[PDB]
């Protein structure tokens, strides 16, 4: 009875590998702000992987960057859930 | 105006 | 199927909130990250987590902080949460004075180096860049 | 109304980043064995992320390497679920 | 809320099964991979996929087949599944004659480059090494 | 006996 030392870690990344992560200077980053909003609505209702999926949806659909520089304008973001969990995770 | 991390 | 979540405590929530970076790094001030840090503190307090907020640590204080929390006795706690808010690159988070590998921080909690956390979920929430690519998007 | 171009991918890796992946010469790889089993058992029962968490647990607890080389003997493996999906996925 | 899975067809399942490798690579023949390929064939057939098995493709043939499959019209399909069985390194799988970047294969299916798969789940299942580290484990 | 990928 051994388990991997890398088992039971979970990495909730704000963005996809190789990508910028976007932050709003008044209301906070898209990810943390979407993650708190989904955790407040669904922590008593959904397993954490499904809360994180809704965070992906919210960040992907509700956010788009603004820049006078066109290279950085109208840009998007998808968070990236990296799970080595061996079980389901509920907060209730 | 959006900012990068 | 489900982790045991009904230990006496839900666990620590360490938030590392890095906003102001030394000139040598060329990194700019992370306007807005204080809102993230306050939001996460209330969200996780509300999940009954014991929240330690930590602002503007160097790479050395980060790894010292993480070593110390890993050496704590977590037997009465269910899980562990760490939030990193800073600049970064693929596999790298930024202390206020420079970069530190994420593996350096997470190896502290590996199943065999933090034995009070073995078999319990280790949550790492990383708000940081992973490189310099731009997602142009596709219209729906 | 835009979505990210990297949205709606899911990468089911056999092993954690930087690690060997392990395979039995007769029965096949630990990951595919476990994935196929958990898909047969649970495809009509569970969201896909939950199926992949059963696969994680199965590989973590049931498999262990054999080598006459001490370096490669009695080693473990944990798969790595990477989800950029924005919705839940059921096969039923 | 969940993905629409009741299109006329579930989608393609591409199984690329590389067992025998050019002596030029010095990669050993992946004994047992045929059992995995067969087992995946029945598994995804029973999930009502259109399964295509490919065996011992070079990297050139992997690039060509994935670019071709990305140009098909998936409008009638709910999803896409690609299963890679080979040697690999971090970010890399092996054709029979050498390495390809994972990004090279998956970029074909980006939301903006495969327009009949936008909004739809694109699964990649990779049985391959991601480097040379070894997990010693810990007794529970 | 056990093989690596």
């Amino acid at each position: 009875h051994k388990i991997p030392v890398e088992a039971d870690f979970l990495y909730a990344y704000s963005t996809a590998p190789g990508y910028y992560s976007w932050r709003n200077s008044k209301d906070g980053s898209w990810f943390i702000q979407s993650l708190c909003a989904m955790l407040k609505q669904y922590a008593d209702k959904l397993e954490f992987m499904h809360i994180l999926t809704r965070v992906n949806r919210k960040v992907a659909t509700e956010f788009e960057s603004f820049s006078f520089d066109a290279t950085f304008h109208a840009k998007k973001q998808i968070p990236c859930i990296v799970s080595m969990l061996t079980k389901e995770l509920y907060f209730y | 105006i959006t900012a990068k991390d | 199927n489900s982790y045991k979540m009904d230990y006496p405590e839900m666990g620590l929530c360490i938030i590392i909130n890095n906003k102001n970076f030394h000139k040598s790094t060329g990194m700019t001030s992370r306007s807005g990250t204080d809102v993230d840090a306050a939001n996460l503190r209330e969200t996780f307090r509300n999940l009954k987590y014991e929240v330690r907020n930590k602002n503007d640590l160097t790479r050395e204080e980060i790894v010292e902080l993480m070593r110390d929390v890993s050496k704590e006795d977590h037997s009465k706690r269910s899980s562990f949460v760490c939030v990193l808010l800073s600049h970064g690159e693929e596999g790298i988070i930024f202390g206020t004075n420079g970069p530190v590998d994420l593996k350096k921080i997470t190896n502290f909690f590996r199943g065999d180096r933090c034995r009070s956390l073995t078999g319990k979920p280790k949550l790492f929430i990383i708000q940081a860049c992973r490189g310099t690519e731009l997602d142009c998007g596709i219209e729906t």
